[PDB]
């Protein structure tokens, strides 16, 4: 069903004419997700699942993509009759996102690993009936497309996907899958979500993609993963200079953690001319800022993690601290796991390891280190109260004692004429908005920190043992 | 064995 202008290109024997299929899409009036999810999967599907016989590029010929594309229509047509469905407005109903949602889940394998790689696109639809939770949505939002339902779009969070629809856009319904054990709200809003003040929903601070937003989706959802310890360089390459493209045109503007995507590829293998990593992070936080509220986490996930490889311990920090000040004013419910697990594995694995590593160069005589900088320890400090404010209201308990061992150790190595030039000062200086935190000032500049005490203060332990 | 993470999550 793809007409005539869409076809010219082909055949595609390299990354560039990828490329340059995806700028003519991106140039017509609504670029065809489904034939650039096609082109992905397949080339996805013999530089990363298959590289049997792979000589250079994997040549996408047109009769191929065409019959791929031609199974995915027919399936979408011949499943969802529209005249059950009437459109006055050009607007859709809930119960048609119901359908087409229904469609794309009945069609899916009874039974496989939703958590493997290379399932994300309507190649895998098509040819394995397996996606990934994600790709459930962007394939609902695709057959949407083909059906010609304009007012449907894909809507992200951090960690996420669901759908927009109906008169203005302001509908949601959910359309996939979210996490393991989870309990399905498939057809439901998601105001429920936004009004609990959950990570997941971003306090409705999320993404309401138009089509060239999708294609960006898309993009970032290329897995370069050969396995754990190869990527495909061509896919790398692919995915940089599609990032590029969609950037130059704009598509990125709204789009935080394809910024961050992006700056990542940049640090791996720079393209001369363009900004720096640190350049593209910043940006991602500026995105974030100017249309989300300053609500989102990983565009200072993204900032830290660089400053972490590059041993930037200040900066490092810095960043993580500005990715508590975010979550502070979150609370931590049940489908939210996955940022727990990020702010747990920064707190009690990463931090520590920076830490350890700049206690053995400052014995070896370094100078400017960040453990003799008493604006490195309030950024320890800010972390902790952010994470510490978070808990505050949230219908499940974020910190315990497990986590204080690590506090306890972080904390220690500053020694205590560091820690002292830090002021405390209520409502370096630094406030605190976290109760926990403000009733564990005095205990932070004791030469030797008392361990039990800020146990006792940060975690729901109130008694030490009998005997 | 490769697997899914969510799409352009930060980190490995």
């Amino acid at each position: 069903g793809l007409k005539a202008a869409q076809k010219t290109l082909f055949p595609l024997r390299s990354i560039d004419d990828v490329v340059r299929l995806f700028a003519a899409e991106l140039g017509r009036e609504e670029p065809d997700l489904v034939l650039l999810s096609l082109v992905l999967g397949f080339v996805e599907h013999f530089l990363a699942v298959n590289r049997v016989g792979l000589t250079y590029f994997p040549v996408a010929d047109l009769s191929i993509i065409a019959a791929l594309y031609a199974r995915f229509t027919a399936q979408i047509r011949g499943a969802v009759d529209l005249s059950l469905y009437p459109r006055e407005g050009g607007v859709s109903s809930r119960e048609l996102v119901k359908k087409v949602s229904d469609v794309i889940w009945n069609s899916l394998s009874r039974s496989y690993f939703k958590d493997r790689a290379h399932i994300q696109s309507l190649f895998s639809f098509i040819t394995g009936t397996k996606l990934d939770s994600s790709g459930v949505a962007f394939a609902v939002v695709g057959a949407c497309q083909a059906l010609g339902l304009r007012d449907v779009h894909l809507a992200l969070s951090e960690d996420h996907a669901w759908v927009v629809f109906g008169p203005n856009g302001e509908q949601t319904a959910e359309v996939t899958w979210h996490g393991k054990g989870n309990e399905d709200r498939r057809g439901q809003t998601v105001n429920a979500g936004v009004a609990e003040r959950s990570w997941l929903y971003l306090k409705g601070s999320y993404m309401r993609c138009d089509r060239k937003m999708e294609v960006a989706f898309m993009v970032c959802a290329i897995n370069p993963s050969i396995d754990l310890h190869t990527d495909s360089l061509e896919l790398l390459q692919l995915q940089q200079k599609l990032l590029w493209l969609l950037y130059d045109l704009g598509h990125l503007e709204r789009y935080p953690m394809a910024l961050g995507n992006l700056a990542d590829l940049e640090e791996l293998e720079p393209t001369p001319g363009r900004p720096d990593p640190l350049t593209l992070y910043h940006k991602g936080i500026a995105s974030a800022k100017t249309y989300y509220r300053d609500e989102h986490i990983y565009p200072y996930m993204y900032l830290a993690g660089y400053h972490c490889r590059n041993r930037n311990v200040r900066e490092a920090l810095q960043a993580w601290a500005d990715t508590a000040t975010v979550i502070q004013d979150y609370n931590y419910c049940r489908e939210d796991e996955e940022i727990y697990k990020e702010f747990f594995e920064v707190a009690n694995d990463v931090i520590p390891n920076l830490l350890k590593e700049a206690a053995s160069l400052l014995e070896a005589g370094s100078q400017g280190s960040a453990l003799q900088d008493p604006e490195c320890f309030a950024h320890l400090l800010r972390f902790y109260d952010g994470i510490c404010k978070w808990e505050e209201g949230s219908p499940t308990p974020v910190l315990h004692v497990g986590w204080a061992t690590f506090l306890v150790q972080s904390l220690g190595r500053f020694e205590g004429q560091v820690r002292q030039k830090v002021r405390i000062v209520s409502v370096p200086v630094l406030t605190f908005q976290s109760e926990k935190m403000k009733g564990m000032k005095e205990l932070l500049v004791a030469t030797k920190i008392n361990s039990s005490a800020i146990k006792l203060q940060l975690t729901a332990q109130s008694q030490v043992q009998m005997k | 064995s490769a697997r899914w993470r969510f799409p352009a999550r930060p980190g490995t």
